[PDB]
């Protein structure tokens, strides 16, 4: 069913598009807090693999999403204000050729061994369209979905692992796409045809940059007295 | 008095202004609306939405000599700063004594029974003669307009 | 007749304004504007390796010291144009009006 | 023998404590 | 638009007050004198101009200004004469009424 | 290091960059925003010198 909450130190992404070399940068942004409770949904979580029920989770100022799916059961993400076809919603679907991001008044078609059917085959009043190479094409497939001032920002990282779902190492997500969607994005339904969902909160992080502009470590300044000390001193060694 | 005094500051002035912005990489599809095999009737305007693109406004002036090229919300020289959000291009065939009625503040049967524009209007109305393309000696009876409305 | 109606919305797009670029001149003190980033400085070829994602570079302080050229994607360093104080060495006006 | 005729102790003291205006060149010299 | 620091067709091309301004701006609404159905002599506006007007600069010269890519003269619908004077009938509202 | 860092502060201004204030706003509002930045930078220099 839905599994017990797990403790992660993932969900760090580059907060901006600025290159920094061998510095520690203290920044205030929306991040998944370290050791926060991340819900683990165990294909389809509570629901079975052939059941059309869905958590349709609320999204609070952006989320962290991850899933290791060799068979690509999860095909997309739909974000919106009401998710009832009466207003605009954002449909992101990866068809293994291209990824299509559309803003339309989509009708809900009761979308889903490995059975497939048309997904959001009926929609009207379409206002936005974007197409790019696939987002996803044994990789963890980490994503951050954030929505600020009308711009819907997607960050991602694709690293392989077989033995465990999550590698023990640290990596930051890089921006994948930033679209002028404008949709309110109060809530979201996952599209299947086994995933983890965490939520971002305002936090201050100390981010360690390499000689090249990549983030190699991070300190969550509110996690522990030692982390707080590291942040006030702006050092990873105290 | 004898000594060393600090009186000002030397600065090397720039000699050029370099403005690098990305390859433009797009044309808003304005040309394809003006340049078409057939235009809509006046009663039912054919509306094309232009959005999420960069607009070269020189394509409008270079398309044809124009009967009327009047921009109301933004001066014809100030169209290049931006197209906020999206723009709607309504493409139709109208008579010469009817073109003069499509503008803010105007009245008449074509504006009132076929399609009206607001009086507080942001946009531009562009018209050109199409006698070469739409007229026939047998007579072009494909276009329609409304003369009477409730 | 084509009627161009410009809808005034709160949506984030407002995108169509064309942007006119100039040629890129390096190793001279110039004013510049790179994708809205403005300043004065000397642009030189950089040895920094920006990620395909990164567009700008900064110092330990927030002074910008590098940009990605939007058309060539070359990374350029920004050196401040020469500046410094001036001191005048005077023997004294009761001796000589020659100064250094 | 040194490029600067400092004592061994002076050379140590200078090595232990740590025209390009590399730092804070924002009107400050 | 008759105020320091303002922009618009008047502040930009017909009449501009300096940003550092001492004085009083008095607007008198008198429709009985300046509003006739046939039009009103007292109106005039600049349509297109090469540059913005300076404070208290009085530009009383006219020549055809082309908004297109080719020279022309007098072709109102194609290019514009500096004068785009409009009249005013008593039937129009407060935002259109003449003010002294 | 602190004094240079102070150049990034807004001190109540719309932005820390004078060119953005001048490009986005009309002259008198821009002057208000510039005085807000001048007060902040001048106070930072007075602090440094003291
Ligand atoms: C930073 O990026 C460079 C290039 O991607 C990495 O590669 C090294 O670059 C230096 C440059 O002087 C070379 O001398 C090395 O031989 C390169 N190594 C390899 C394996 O090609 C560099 O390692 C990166 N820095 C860090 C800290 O990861
Ligand atoms: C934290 O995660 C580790 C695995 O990385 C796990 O063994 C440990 O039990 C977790 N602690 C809590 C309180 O969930
Ligand atoms: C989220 O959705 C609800 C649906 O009723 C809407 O009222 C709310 O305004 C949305 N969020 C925002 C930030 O508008
Ligand atoms: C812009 O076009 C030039 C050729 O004119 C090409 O060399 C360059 O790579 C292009 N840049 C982008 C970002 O498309
Ligand atoms: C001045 O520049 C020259 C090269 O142009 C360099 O050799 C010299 O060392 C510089 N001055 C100083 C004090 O280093």
């Amino acid at each position: 069913t839905t599994q017990s909450y797990t403790n992660f130190t993932r969900g760090v992404y580059y907060p901006d598009k600025v290159f920094r070399s061998s510095v520690l940068h203290l920044t205030q942004d929306l991040f998944l807090p370290f050791f926060s409770n991340v819900t683990w949904f165990a294909i389809s979580g509570t629901n079975g693999t052939k059941r059309f029920d869905n958590p349709v989770l609320p999204f609070n100022d952006g989320v962290y999403f991850a899933s290791t799916e060799k068979s690509n059961i999860i095909r997309g993400w739909i974000f919106g204000t009401t998710l009832d076809s009466k207003t605009q919603s954002l449909l992101i679907v990866n068809n293994a050729t291209n990824v299509f991001i559309k803003v339309c008044e989509f009708q809900f078609c009761n979308d889903p061994m490995e059975s497939e059917s048309g997904v959001y085959s009926s929609a009207n009043n379409c206002t936005f369209e974007y197409v790019s190479q696939p987002f996803l094409m044994k990789n963890l497939r980490e994503f951050v979905f954030k929505n600020i001032d009308g711009y819907f920002k997607i960050y991602s990282k694709h690293t392989p692992i077989i033995g465990r779902d999550f590698p023990q190492g640290f990596s930051a997500l890089e921006p994948l796409v930033d679209l002028p969607i404008g949709i309110n994005i109060t809530r979201f339904q996952t599209l299947l045809a086994d995933y983890y969902v965490g939520y971002l909160q305002p936090r201050t992080f100390l981010l360690k940059y390499n000689e090249n502009g990549t983030i190699t470590d991070a300190v969550d300044c509110a996690l522990d007295p030692l982390s707080e000390t590291k942040c006030t001193l702006k050092s990873f060694t105290v | 008095e004898k000594g060393i005094y600090q009186t000002s500051n030397f600065r090397v002035q720039p000699t050029e202004s370099i403005v690098r912005f990305p390859n433009v990489t797009n044309l808003c599809p304005f040309h394809e609306v003006f340049n078409a095999t057939r235009f809509a009737s006046v009663y039912a305007w054919n509306r094309t939405r232009i959005s999420n693109c960069v607009a070269d406004y020189s394509v409008l002036y270079n398309f044809a000599p124009f009967f009327a090229f009047k921009c109301y919300g933004v001066s014809p020289t100030k169209l290049n700063d931006l197209c906020f959000t999206n723009v709607y291009a309504d493409s139709f065939v109208i008579k010469g004594n009817e073109v003069s009625q499509i503008a803010p503040g105007q009245t008449g049967n074509i504006a009132d029974y076929n399609y009206k524009l607001p009086d507080d209007f942001t946009g531009c109305v562009i018209a050109w003669n199409s006698n070469k393309l739409d007229s026939k000696h047998s007579g072009n009876y494909d276009y329609w307009y409304r003369s009477l409305r409730k | 007749v084509v009627v161009l109606s410009f809808e005034l919305l709160h949506a984030p797009a407002t995108v169509c304004g064309p942007k006119k670029s100039t040629n890129l001149v390096k190793n001279k003190c110039v004013n510049f504007n790179f994708n809205g980033l403005t300043g004065t400085g000397v642009l030189t070829k950089s040895n920094k390796k920006f990620l395909p994602f990164q567009q700008f570079g900064r110092d330990i302080v927030d002074t910008t010291d590098a940009v990605r050229d939007p058309q060539t994607l070359e990374i350029l360093d920004i050196t401040p144009c020469s500046f410094g104080g001036v001191s005048v060495i005077t023997p004294g006006t009761n001796t000589s009006n020659q100064v250094a | 023998s040194k490029p600067s005729k400092r004592s061994p102790i002076e050379d140590l003291l200078f090595n232990k404590v740590t025209l390009i205006c590399a730092q804070k060149f924002n009107g400050l010299t | 638009q008759i105020a320091p620091g303002q922009t618009g067709n008047i502040a930009d091309y017909n009449y501009k007050l300096p940003d550092d301004f001492t004085g009083c701006v008095i607007a008198w609404n008198s429709n009985k004198l300046d509003s006739k159905h046939s039009g009103n002599y007292d109106y005039w506006y600049r349509s297109l101009r090469k540059s913005k007007l300076k404070p208290f600069e009085r530009d009383i010269s006219t020549e055809i200004y082309q908004a297109g890519n080719k020279p022309c003269k007098g072709k109102g619908p194609n290019c514009y004469f500096p004068l785009e004077s409009y009249g005013f009938r008593p039937t129009y509202g407060v935002g259109h009424q003449p003010y002294r | 290091n602190t004094l240079v860092k102070q150049l990034s502060s807004k001190f109540g201004a719309i932005s820390s960059v004078l060119n953005d204030i001048l490009s986005r706003l009309d002259p008198p509002e821009a002057e208000v925003q510039i005085d807000r930045l001048i007060t902040g930078r001048l106070q930072s220099l007075q602090t440094y010198v003291t």
